[PDB]
């Protein structure tokens, strides 16, 4: 029972390496990005028209850092006047 | 009262025993 | 809310990424001029006969690359290596500039690529063939940035790290928006363990691709195992899931492993321990009746039917496992360690021990297999023995939380005597340790910790012997109240003694 115990502490821990099947990267993979050769660029360029705010809210709450501030101003160089 | 509920046979050693408390039928080919 | 569905980003794309992306329906121009030829790829389309029209009619590479890329989902790797072949034959290509000659080069690098992966073996034929191809594109037009993406492929394969970081460097240096790039720069990281540094990637693929192949989400949940918050890798795992809702199985798995975890970790009860466990058991089945020989399925059901008492059972699966995936060593080694484990109830000694051994030859990392091959040692008598090895093991791995090794630790030394501090050392980060993962304290170190404090405080001793007391509670035995007694004795305390006694 004791290495049962250690089992459970331990579960499958080390039995994820395999797992990073997913990790593996084809270009064939995506459906259009090979239908014209620029396909690529274009996809690539697609997503310009989308950002953060296009990302679905759960989607977005995935980002989690391993809001703005109204006192910090972004710098100019002409001023106005 | 959590940290002591939790306590309890499994963590004592008890969990192959509640296991084998637990009875499924699986489709095993061997 | 909005649904969180591939049908969101669907929406959120223009309807030329929609429809036209996912086209099932080519239509090729023929040679006699304004004909053209449609034929959907979800009727049984042949190779041979597509190849010999679009030769006839001297298409555009571009539908002979597409036709290829279907027959590639199809899983026509062969098909798919034919149709470069014969487009390489044909009259476009041979008129064409070496660009698309090197295009289909590198395609066929690419399917080389995918026929090792779907095989995971004949590696080196496989990379050689690969990388041929790949020299012939490069030679054929090296302008092309999808030649150094093959190249760093090619070189994270054969463990290359550093050419391929080069080259990802390279390709940033050239555009920051190159996905595959970003993609392959956070593989390299993760092989290199770099857990946090491939999530920032990760992160800025997903912002950057929601529907991009290979999911970033599995190595954000991968990342997020790595940083304890596996909630939200689950949480993004049945995104991606959502997202893909087909030849994902991998991520069904990490989900019941997750679950596996939450209900060994978190079960607040027995009832709600074997609830959890028969919900995980039975979603582990429905993954099961998709795929009946996936070899993790087959070494996680193991240990619940070693649980069950059926040994017979776990050697044919271990065995089975030990046939299919010898390539893996993880593997081999869990089927070592449970062998070993099923061989401990016939107290096969020497047989467990050396089976532990080869499961700690296989995969280093195994823990259990070396505790399991120090109880061997245990078992065998070999006081000396086992003393060695786990001074061994502790000096090679002070840093990692093996609670039960320093209790072992601490019973040796103690039974020892000369190495009492070690005792004390090895018994005070045990309690520690399970302090911190609120794991019921073996009262038994604090006997033994009360025993070596005899010599040195009998303050600490007694304090160490009311605490085990308070654990037992009703389990108090005569040695406890007799020891407690005399120690009342010895600091003078009359009435506590007395009721000790009593």
């Amino acid at each position: 029972r004791l290495l049962s115990a250690l089992f459970s502490k331990d579960n499958f821990r080390y039995l994820m390496n395999e797992t990073s099947d997913g990790l593996d990267v084809n270009y064939l993979r995506i459906p259009g990005i090979i239908e014209n050769e620029k396909s690529l660029g274009k996809l690539f360029s697609s997503y310009k028209n989308l950002a953060i705010e296009n990302l679905h809210p759960d989607d977005r709450l995935l980002l989690v850092d391993p809001s703005p501030v109204f006192f910090l101003r972004r710098p100019q160089y002409v001023s106005d006047g | 009262k959590l940290e002591s509920m939790v306590k309890s046979n499994y963590r004592n050693g008890g969990l192959d025993r509640i296991i084998s408390k637990i009875d499924f039928d699986f489709d095993l080919e061997l | 809310m909005s649904l969180l569905d591939q049908d969101y980003y669907l929406s959120a794309l223009p309807e030329d990424k929609r429809a036209e992306l996912v086209t099932l329906q080519l239509t090729i121009p023929l040679k006699s001029g304004d004909e053209v030829v449609t034929i959907d790829f979800n009727e049984d389309v042949d190779v041979s006969q597509l190849c010999v029209l679009l030769e006839s009619e001297n298409a555009r590479p571009d539908l002979w690359l597409s036709a290829a890329k279907v027959f590639v989902s199809k899983g026509n790797i062969a098909g798919s290596q034919e149709i470069i072949r014969k487009a390489l034959q044909s009259n476009v290509i041979l008129d064409s500039s070496a660009s698309v000659t090197s295009l289909f080069h590198n395609f066929s690098f690419w399917l080389s690529l995918m026929e090792y992966v779907s095989t995971n073996s004949r590696e080196d034929q496989f990379l050689e063939y690969a990388s041929n191809s790949l020299q012939a594109s490069n030679s054929l037009d090296s302008g092309l940035i999808l030649n150094g993406i093959g190249n760093g492929v090619l070189y994270a394969k054969s463990r290359r790290y550093d050419e391929a970081l080069k080259e990802f460097d390279n390709l940033l240096k050239k555009k920051s928006t190159n996905i595959l790039a970003i993609l392959g720069k956070a593989q390299i990281l993760y092989k290199r363990q770099k857990y946090s540094q491939a999530l920032e990637l990760y992160q800025k693929a997903l912002t950057i691709n929601p529907l991009i192949v290979p999911d970033p989400r599995l190595g954000i949940g991968l990342c997020f195992w790595h940083l304890n918050n596996k909630q939200l890798a689950e949480q993004a795992w049945h995104n991606s899931l959502k997202v893909h809702p087909q030849n994902n199985l991998n991520t069904k798995i990490l989900i019941c492993l997750a679950k596996f975890d939450y209900c060994f970790n978190e079960s607040k009860d027995d009832d709600e321990f074997t609830a959890l466990y028969r919900e995980s058991l039975e979603f582990l089945h429905s993954c099961l009746k998709e795929d009946a020989k996936h070899p993790l399925l087959l070494m996680v059901l193991a240990s619940y039917y070693f649980s069950k008492e059926d040994y017979e059972k776990v050697e044919k699966l271990c065995n089975l496992v030990l046939k299919e995936n010898s390539r893996n060593a993880a593997f081999v080694s869990a089927s070592h360690f449970w062998l070993a484990r099923v061989a401990y109830h016939k107290e096969d000694y020497v047989q467990a021990q050396k089976q532990f051994k080869q499961a700690e030859d296989s995969q280093n990392s195994n823990t259990l297999a070396k505790l399991g091959y120090a109880q061997c040692l245990i078992a065998r008598n070999e006081v000396g023995d086992a003393t060695i090895y786990l001074e061994k093991f502790f000096k090679e791995n002070q840093d990692s939380k093996s609670s039960e090794m320093m209790l072992l630790l601490g019973i040796i030394y103690s039974q020892s005597g000369k190495s009492y501090y070690k005792a004390i050392i090895f018994l005070e980060k045990y309690v520690a340790v399970c302090q911190e993962e609120n794991y019921p304290i073996l009262p038994e170190a604090y006997l033994v910790l009360s025993r070596v404090y005899e010599n040195k405080d009998l303050n600490v001793a007694l304090d160490y012997l009311m605490k085990a007391n308070d654990i037992l509670g009703d389990k108090a035995n005569v040695y406890v109240l007799n020891n407690l007694g005399i120690y009342h004795f010895f600091r003078n305390n009359v009435s506590q003694s007395s009721d000790f006694f009593a």
